[PDB]
């Protein structure tokens, strides 16, 4: 049942994408937990183009969820070429406020469920003593936990006539990436929304928590985002977890950040978004640093040999888990950082970048002449 | 038992005990030898490969044992090859035969309104019958409605039916004769479904095209709302993304169906915009309908049929279970005289 999928697809773009990996002990084998990225690359009839990674946690409910319902946001009339720069920060704060909201609004009826079930059984006695009378009470908890659980992060751009706008919810990535006769020129359009992030320190400190313990703890509850879309453990369960204990107002907001009007005309490149998953594993391999930079230039390398945008993403993401699944298994320094890697997505979008393959005498340093040794050392 | 026999067909093998015999296309024509008439056989065509065909299969046979109107289709024999509750997966339904099918007469065949006029208050007769034993159809084409030389007609095809709740499935019905609330507001729609059809069907054993051959689900919406207009929003306010899509569209002026269809019977307009409606509360009920105008020639009030039992088919049931109860109903079964 789904208003938004006769939307054309987009010509200039490219998804590449693999699913998360534990490496076995055995030998060779893997596992893998059910894949929470998704994507989307659509060209509206207004001439509008949008495109989105997202990566999910706690199972795929979420994800799946701003999917469909940010296209609905944003695609069916609320976005067109003649917006101004305001216009397109209004729809886009519109559009993500209406995403949370009716996620948390599809689940208060199972959260209310599951409370009263809660109640039904013996204070503090472990499940496992626990009698056959309530085993059906069970049953259910467990089967409620799988629709209510789920939280995602975000990274989403507009295209309107060379106006290019980023609106993020987390640690996803946006790179624009230009050539110049120097070579190709990466900046991160977006922030990542971490407690290593100085404006987010500020927005925790003004919610009445301790920028310093909250600096040096890093994590909350099993992610480093500091914005995420869902999750009632920590929308509506944060005043139970300590030193997060005292906010006046949710610590972990929904809300994108938006970096708005990169001009476009005369730049010729590509964009890149890429989700969480694609750049740790790099950064588990090699050590953290550039993985901005080196991921940008394993792009540059497949542009000149594949025959599609798709074929060029899905290279990069191919390298990258070879690169992360020979390192574990060499044995050295950094195998103890990839047992494992998280799911992968990442996306390519042409600004005129060509692809496709159809596309001396040396003097010696000091001469010679017809007519006691020594070397500087250093 | 008869013994069987088994014959091939369109690749597929066919085993059926005698009395019939000379068979002629899911369903083929023959002639029961017991009986000494021309007789029409279906054969189920997956009858339990998922758990909602196993209860698909279940109802249909379970209605159709229920419906005694000379204008619905019952049965006269129920059948399988198969010996006990193991090799069971087949069963066969056959009913006297009609020779013709609405679809194929349209495909060619102008028509009167006065053959119109008639057939139609066959319909609602049934209908009105089948809403008066709580169970809707869900399924009204021409392709599953059946009439004979003279243009007598009894309704076709119960695998699409279901006694009634405020929770139902959402994707049903097919696509042009689709009632906008299938869509527009999932899961929560009753019987007036049926009779949205039977105005598509209504325009459509007129004119001879169908009224809204819409690709896509999306491109239906919009094929059904520039002719009975846009939701002026007393209608309107649905769910979100419902919403939000409508308002893309442009609006679009509600018609008087007297523009509409040129050289119409000007009787059949009235009936045909108190039909097909959106809003399904104000909209005409088999009955209310029955008792109109447009049947004077032959209207004649047209009774009911008692309710059909629930209690098993609406918990949750096994591929097996469901299986089992369809048997235990083949095995029971008792002919007419
Ligand atoms: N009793 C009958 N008399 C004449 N033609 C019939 C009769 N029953 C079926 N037919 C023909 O068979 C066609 C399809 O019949 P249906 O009853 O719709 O079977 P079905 O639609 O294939 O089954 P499903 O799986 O429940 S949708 C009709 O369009 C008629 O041409
Ligand atoms: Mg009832
Ligand atoms: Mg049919
Ligand atoms: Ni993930």
């Amino acid at each position: 049942p789904s208003w938004t999928d006769d939307l054309p697809l987009c010509h200039l773009s490219g998804v590449g994408s693999a699913s998360n990996r534990s490496y076995s002990a055995d030998g060779k084998g893997t596992e893998s937990h059910p894949p929470e990225d998704s994507w989307l690359k659509f060209r509206s009839e207004n001439n509008c183009f949008l495109y989105g990674v997202f990566n999910g946690y706690d199972g795929n409910r979420v994800t799946n969820f701003v999917a469909q319902r940010l296209s609905a946001e944003l695609l069916l009339g609320q976005l067109n070429a003649e917006h101004a720069e305001a216009d397109v920060r209004r729809v886009l704060l519109q559009a993500f406020d209406v995403v949370e909201r009716s996620f948390l609004e599809s689940i208060d009826d199972a959260l209310a469920e599951k409370a009263s079930l809660q109640s039904q059984l013996p204070e503090g006695v472990p499940q496992h003593q626990l009698p056959p009378q309530y085993q059906k009470i069970l049953e259910r908890l467990k089967t409620l936990e799988r629709e209510i659980s789920g939280g995602a992060m975000a990274v989403v751009a507009v295209l309107l006539n060379n106006k290019l706008y980023v609106a993020n919810v987390g640690t996803n990535r946006a790179l624009l990436c230009k050539s110049t006769v120097d070579g190709l020129q990466v900046t991160q359009l977006n922030v990542d929304h971490t407690t290593e992030n100085e404006d987010e320190l500020f927005r925790l400190s003004q919610l009445g928590l301790d920028a310093g313990k909250i600096k040096q703890v890093g994590i909350i509850c099993g992610q480093e985002s500091t914005r995420r879309i869902g999750d009632y453990k920590v929308k509506y369960g944060y005043t139970d977890i300590d030193l997060l204990s005292a906010a006046k107002s949710k610590p972990i907001i929904a809300e994108p950040e938006i970096h708005g009007a990169q001009p476009l005309d005369g730049v010729t490149g590509f964009l890149v978004l890429m989700s969480e998953g694609l750049y740790k594993a790099l950064e588990a391999a090699h050590g953290p640093g550039q993985a901005n930079q080196e991921i940008a230039a394993m792009i540059d390398t497949e542009f000149a040999k594949q025959t599609s945008l798709d074929a060029v993403a899905q290279a990069v993401v191919d390298r990258v888990k070879r690169i992360h699944s020979d390192t574990f298994a060499s044995g050295g320094e950094r195998a103890r950082f990839c047992p494992r890697h998280e799911d992968m997505t990442l996306l390519v979008r042409n600004f005129g970048y060509p692809l496709g393959e159809m596309s001396r005498v040396y003097p010696v340093s000091v001469p010679y002449s017809s007519a006691t040794l020594s070397l500087v050392m250093p | 038992r008869p013994t069987f026999y088994r014959q091939e067909l369109n690749k597929t093998i066919w085993e059926v005990p005698e009395r019939y015999q000379n068979l002629s296309p899911s369903v083929c024509a023959a002639f029961d030898t017991k009986t000494g008439h021309r007789v029409a056989v279906k054969k189920l065509s997956r009858p339990f490969q998922s758990i909602i065909h196993a209860k698909r299969t279940y109802r249909e046979l379970r209605l159709l044992k229920h419906m005694k109107h000379e204008n619905v289709i019952g049965l006269l024999d129920v059948f399988t090859p198969a010996r006990s509750l193991e090799e069971f997966n087949d069963v066969y339904l056959v009913t006297h035969l009609m020779g013709a099918d609405l679809n194929n007469i349209v495909k060619c065949q102008k028509l009167t309104d006065d053959h119109v006029q008639f057939l139609i208050y066959q319909i609602l007769r049934g209908l009105k019958y089948i809403h008066s034993a709580d169970i809707i159809h869900r399924d009204l084409k021409p392709s599953n409605l059946a009439v004979n030389e003279d243009c007598e007609l009894k309704i076709l095809d119960f695998g699409l039916a279901r006694h009634t709740d405020d929770e139902m499935t959402g994707y049903v019905a097919t696509r042009w004769y689709r009632a906008p609330e299938i869509m527009l507001n999932w899961m929560h729609y009753n019987q007036t479904v049926d009779i949205w059809s039977v105005g598509c069907i209504m325009a459509e054993l007129l004119t001879g095209r169908t009224l809204f051959p819409g690709t896509d689900h999306i491109d239906q919406l919009k094929l059904i709302l520039r002719l009975v207009g846009t939701p002026g929003a007393e209608l309107l306010k649905s769910s979100e993304s419902a919403r939000n899509y409508i308002q893309s569209l442009a609006q679009m002026p509600k018609m008087n169906f007297a523009n509409v269809f040129i050289g119409a019977n000007p009787l059949a307009v009235d009936l045909l915009e108190k039909m097909l409606v959106l809003d399904s509360d104000k909209r005409i009920t088999a009955a209310q309908a029955l008792a109109h105008a447009y049947f004077a020639q032959y209207h004649d009030p047209e009774p009911v049929a008692d309710p059909y039992d629930q209690s098993f088919e609406s918990r949750d049931l096994l591929i097996d279970e469901w299986k089992s109860l369809t048997y235990d109903e083949v095995i029971s079964f008792v002919p007419p005289p």
